[PDB]
RNA sequence: GUGGAGCCGCCGCAGGUGCAGAUCUUGGUGGUAGUAGCAAAUAUUCAAACGAGAACUUUGAAGGCCGAAGUGGAGAAGGG
RNA sequence: GUGAACAGCCUCUGGCAUGUUGGAACAAUGUAGGUAAGGGAAGUCGGCAAGCCGGAUCCGUAACUUCGGGAUAAGGAUUG
RNA sequence: AACGAGAUUCCCACUGUCCCUACCUACUAUCCAGCGAAACCACAGCCAAGGGAACGGGCUUGGCGGAAUCAGCGGGGAAAG
RNA sequence: AGGCGGCCGCCCCCUCGCCCGUCACGCACCGCACGUUCGUGGGGAACCUGGCGCUAAACCAUUCGUAGACGACCUGCUUCUGGGUCGGGGUUUCGUACGUAGCAGAGCAGCUCCCUCGCUGCGAUCUAUUGAAAGUCAGCCCUCGACACAAGGGUUUGUC
């Protein structure tokens, strides 16, 4: 039940592969969800709108090969589910992915 | 009636239940039948194929046009770390066949045998053979464990050896040893049993079992191709283009009056992943892999008398989908049953032969270790950056 | 045992007088079977809101199609 | 916009949610679209089907003829 | 002569029509959530021979004969219409 | 298909463990069937019950991709040679990135030091940086650099 926040590179080129042209960027957002419900640990994965714009910025079938995201574990409120934590995955733009590894922002 | 044009059967009816085999490890259906006049030895050995390369050799063959010339040959290589003997089995001959008399396992058993005795090593309490190892040490169990050898010596007449592989020395993921059960073909059954009491829980290398330019069998499970149709599983001819409801089908599958489809007809199902035995594969080289650290790591594989270059048989870029061979190997002329990383059991041939292709001495001249992960054109990393020169790789000093 | 207002024996009388069939007539129910199927015209995604409840509603954002002989704007017959 | 063009293809105004469902997988057989070494009708009742050729500019065009044609004959060269 | 979505024969060019097949793509088939029919049906459903309305699934004599099922398949049901 | 058998040493014990003869009684149930054995057979279920012993493993979920239509199959999941994600290398594919620099550039325009390489601008390309850039396991190879993560579940299974 932490409040931690890390940032990550997701190469989508490994993670959607052999997918047909019209199911290619829509899977690229449920593989970000499957990444984020694996690592922060909670099923309620939220992603913001400016990351939906980030993956879809080149049509469906040409997803950018790698994106830089950050995952924020936060807790919920107001007559909540038996899941009481949610993850906000928001989009951080960057210019180079070389020698960028999983750091822990505080 | 009477096809007007003769043509033979498609496919063989001797492999007819084209079925997924019930085993991943190839089963020796028949070890070589012995006489006790020979010295004592093993007959079979487990190995893992890594991939293929090719070779160049000065082939000696009088009469042929191949004589005294260089001729390339496809070769597979099989990574074989030494086995480790665990058990002794005894088989008594009956009028119903062989029957296991009893087994004796080793005094203390490795990690990777014990992992083969479970379906979930994680959830297990790791408890197999824990009460069996305590009859080697108590006074009462020890005198009736060596009584089970003296009763083995009296009655049963063919004895075998349970040995497993050392998966720790291998680049795979598996870490379960493959537990084989292989027949000793020595002299009398007292010397045949004392040769295995001497050497429980000890290593048996691959050069002790096989020899160079000697011809063996290969037993394994084939590449699995899945559920495939009539024209691919059975190589049946396609129908013409104009055919309604389909091209890749066999058209007639029987006459009227046998009112019943036959086993001899071709129809769709599982293709591949079948248990097969290739016969008469010649060993080209017994490898020795990555020895002592006095000279820090002598690679020295694939370095023939005509090469004299510090090479190693693992190709430039590594074996594709396999890893990197750090152990002993046996390389075999030609194609071999199985995917890469698949357990295949090498075995001395039953039949004797002369044939002038067996018993010939092969002397290598060249093994390429070029990149199989593309159209590679260099053979060592020293050779490339001599030709390629400096790059933008270092670019700091 | 259910049921809740009619019913039967004998002597005579009189028939629209007794079903297994007619690819019978009408009504009902199976098995096939949770099966065939819900595949013509490129495509959906994120967040939010109202709600017991959202792949489909709405709203914003992105990505697409029609592409002015239109999937646009109005009519005639027809509908009501 | 391209172009000879109310062709085709792409966009703006204006419309729409992919045409009575969604998810996962990517076996056979199919339906629809490609590609194939060497040979080039040997396939077949039959060159069926598919593929070649294709626009425009500069030349150059036979037999035959009802003198009109054939004729974009055929056969080349070029193209940013 | 000209013109034929007319019939035919040859030649050039071209090509998976063929030698001789192989691989890739979409939509399915396939599995799941929901929804869900119809033709058909004496009883049913493993064979060999015999006899028989002369070509049995049942009958005679033999062979033999384990639940429950899935994706296919086109021999049979002298399959359905 | 030994599951059965032989021998011996000590021991609570018998001295009738047989045949012939003597003496005399026990349900003699009053004519009657399923009597008499194997046998404290086999199987199941629980109770009162002394002693000696034992403290698991399957399947699902998750993972893998040597496997697969679906099931099935091959594997991983230790609190550190555990394997997962990023990063780095290796391998390889295509063919030299953007930007900057140029006395490279068919020429053309302007200005004036009217200027026989005067200067500047426009300009496909070309040269240098640049065997560069970009991709690379998703079913490539080696990593043990950095981040975490792991015992967290679910369903059942016993031999009078
Ligand atoms: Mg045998
Ligand atoms: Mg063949």
């Amino acid at each position: 039940n932490e409040v931690v926040t890390r940032e990550y590179t997701i190469n989508i080129h490994k993670r959607i592969h052999g997918v047909g042209f019209k199911k290619r960027a829509p899977r690229a957002l449920k593989e970000i969800r499957k990444f984020a419900m694996k690592e922060m640990g909670t099923p309620d994965v939220r992603i913001d709108t400016r990351l939906n714009k980030a993956v879809w910025a080149k049509g469906i079938r040409n997803v950018p090969y790698r994106i830089r995201v950050r995952l924020s574990r936060k807790r919920n409120e107001d007559e909540d589910s038996p899941n009481k934590l949610y993850t906000l995955v928001t989009y951080v733009p960057v210019t180079t992915f070389k020698n960028l590894q999983t750091v822990n922002v505080d | 009636s009477h096809r007007k044009f003769s043509a033979p059967r498609h496919g063989s009816l001797g492999f007819l239940p084209r079925k997924r085999s019930s085993r991943h490890r190839g089963k020796v259906k028949s070890f070589p039948k012995d006489d006790p006049s020979k010295p004592v030895h093993l007959t079979a050995f487990l190995g893992y194929k890594a991939g293929m390369t090719h070779i160049v050799r000065e082939v000696d063959r009088p009469g042929s046009k191949v004589n005294k010339k260089e001729v390339v040959e496809a070769v597979t290589i099989v990574e074989t770390p030494p086995m480790v003997v665990v058990g002794i089995v005894g088989y008594v001959e009956t009028p119903r066949g062989l029957r296991t008399f009893k087994t004796v396992f080793a005094e203390h058993i490795s990690d990777e045998c014990k992992r083969r005795f479970y379906k979930n090593w994680h959830k297990s309490k790791k408890k197999a053979f824990t009460k069996y190892c305590k009859k080697w040490q108590d006074e009462d169990g020890k005198k009736q464990l060596e009584k089970d050898f003296s009763s083995m010596k009296k009655y049963c007449q063919v004895i075998r050896v349970i040995a497993h592989t050392q998966m720790r020395l291998l680049p795979l993921r598996q870490k379960k040893a493959h537990l084989m059960e292989i027949q000793v073909n020595g002299g009398t059954v007292a010397e045949k049993l004392d040769w295995a009491r001497e050497r429980l829980e000890q290593q048996v290398p691959v050069n002790q079992v096989f020899g160079q330019d000697e011809m063996i069998d290969v037993i394994g499970v084939t590449k699995g191709k899945g559920y495939k149709g009539v024209t691919s599983r059975w190589h049946t001819k396609k129908l013409p283009r104009k055919t309604h409801r389909g091209l890749r089908k066999v058209a007639c599958i029987g006459a009227w009056h046998p009112a019943r489809v036959a086993f001899s007809v071709a129809r769709a199902g599982q293709k591949g992943y079948h248990h097969r035995t290739e016969i008469n594969k010649k060993i080209y080289k017994i490898g020795q892999g990555y020895l002592i650290k006095d000279g820090k790591l002598i690679k020295n594989n694939a370095s023939t008398d005509y090469d004299l270059s510090d090479k190693s048989i693992n190709p430039l870029g590594g074996f594709v989908h396999y890893g990197e061979v750090t152990n002993d190997f046996v390389m075999l002329k030609g194609c071999v049953v199985g995917t890469k990383k698949r357990v295949l059991t090498l075995r001395k041939s039953l039949l004797v032969q002369t044939k002038r292709r067996a018993l010939e001495k092969i002397d290598l001249k060249f093994i390429d270790t070029t990149s199989k992960f593309g159209h590679g054109r260099f053979q060592t990393m020293e050779e490339k950056k001599a030709f390629m020169g400096p790059l933008k790789k270092d670019r700091i000093a």
